């Protein structure tokens, strides 16, 4: 399901040993965590030149010519209910996201968070460790549009 | 001696300070490559035992 | 057996037009031939630093985090005969190593040679030339485990 | 038909993000265009130093070992008509190369006309639409056999 979608879609970045994070492009924009170091696998975009936004620890860029196949298109409304995820379920109780606890690690901190119809909603950054039912740190948008963060508690930046 | 000849013992304490720093750098590349070619050997074969 | 075993262990070099070599990773090390020129693939193990035995015609290095699955025991005990090989059998006759005349060759230097339990034994670097049994140039393990250079007259290394 | 015939044969030309062109290799040489830009794929074939004609709007260089694989005879035997394609069917209709309507895109300005014995008898460069149907700005080969360049007016590089 949401697997499918997000094939070809999300370029993992190596830091020429492994993988260390993904970069997602969203609304013909390519961007990364700031904290994921490393050159990323797609040789078309990992020439772009990337501005830094490292009040919301990330780096964007324009995609060259990938507007279609790559759009990824991004909604702001977020009903609360359940989101389908790459590894699992994730729920938008009480205005944050929480996924289950042992799933989420290390090199695995730029997977955007898609909707039922196949909208990115959140771009994961971190997390703590709320007991069971872990949160976790993600970029979204408000209601109006605008990004902002979510970051709650000590959330360790994977 | 320096105030006696100048250059003659200048360029003896040049020979003697060149002597000795080509003697310390041979010294130091012979026990390189023995270190080298003596733990090759055994860099190559990490379950055998060092005698 | 072994081509199943050696496969994802025989790492092939390419001097950026064919392959023209193997290096193996075994005991916790990556050793390449040096006669063999050219770059390294698995790009994690390719940016690890290789110093050289030109003694044993050989550089070696310490290999990435990858300790565990990746060993590849190495065998000091060689009973003779019967030995399993990437392009056939190989042979422990009389403290030297027979192939069937016509197998290796240039750009087949450094694929090992493993025992009946998986084990390798034997590293090649060049080969002699018999008229039908072809012997090998190669790095050996000796009985008291200390690396040893076996080397027949006229060992053509391509 | 021809789609298989000049398959492994038929090189594109990277425009950096797409294919913009062909490259062929006729005789041992690697025929590209110079108006095509970018950089050719492979490696075998990249690495070259091609020759600039900048008359036929072409560049040619040689294969260091694909000759064994660089097998495309050109041709100048060459009846009036009814002449296979990358796309359909060309015709050599009153001395010129004529194609329906629409076919031929950025992308497509070296591949090669075959022949019905599999030979290389045009690389089409550019086009113009008007007469009575379309027709092809290509190098070919004349009588005497000596490289040959047929323009009609007004004919860009589609």
């Amino acid at each position: 399901m949401c697997m499918k979608l997000e094939s070809d879609k999300t370029f993992p970045i190596m830091l020429n040993g492994q993988v260390n994070g993904y970069a997602c492009v969203v609304g013909g924009r390519l961007m990364k965590p700031l904290h994921v170091e490393g050159k990323i696998d797609n040789e078309q975009l990992a020439a772009v030149k990337l501005k830094k936004a490292s009040m919301y620890d990330l780096e964007y860029g324009d995609v060259p010519q990938n507007m279609k196949s790559d759009t990824l298109q991004y909604t702001s409304d977020k009903p609360p209910g359940f989101y389908n995820w790459h590894h699992g379920a994730v729920q938008y109780e009480n205005g944050r996201f929480t996924v289950p606890r042992g799933v989420g690690g290390k090199g695995d901190s730029g997977r955007p968070i898609l909707d039922n119809r196949g909208r990115v909603v959140a771009i994961v950054l971190g997390g703590a460790n709320e007991g069971t039912r872990t949160a976790l740190s993600v970029v979204t948008w408000n209601q109006k549009g605008v990004t902002i963060k979510d970051t709650p508690e000590g959330s360790e930046p994977w | 001696y320096y105030h006696r000849h100048p250059v003659y013992t200048v360029i003896v304490l040049c020979g003697v300070a060149l002597a000795i720093l080509v003697g310390t750098a041979s010294s130091a590349a012979c026990i390189a490559k023995a270190r080298r070619d003596c733990l090759t050997p055994y860099a190559l074969a990490p379950n055998a035992t060092v005698p």
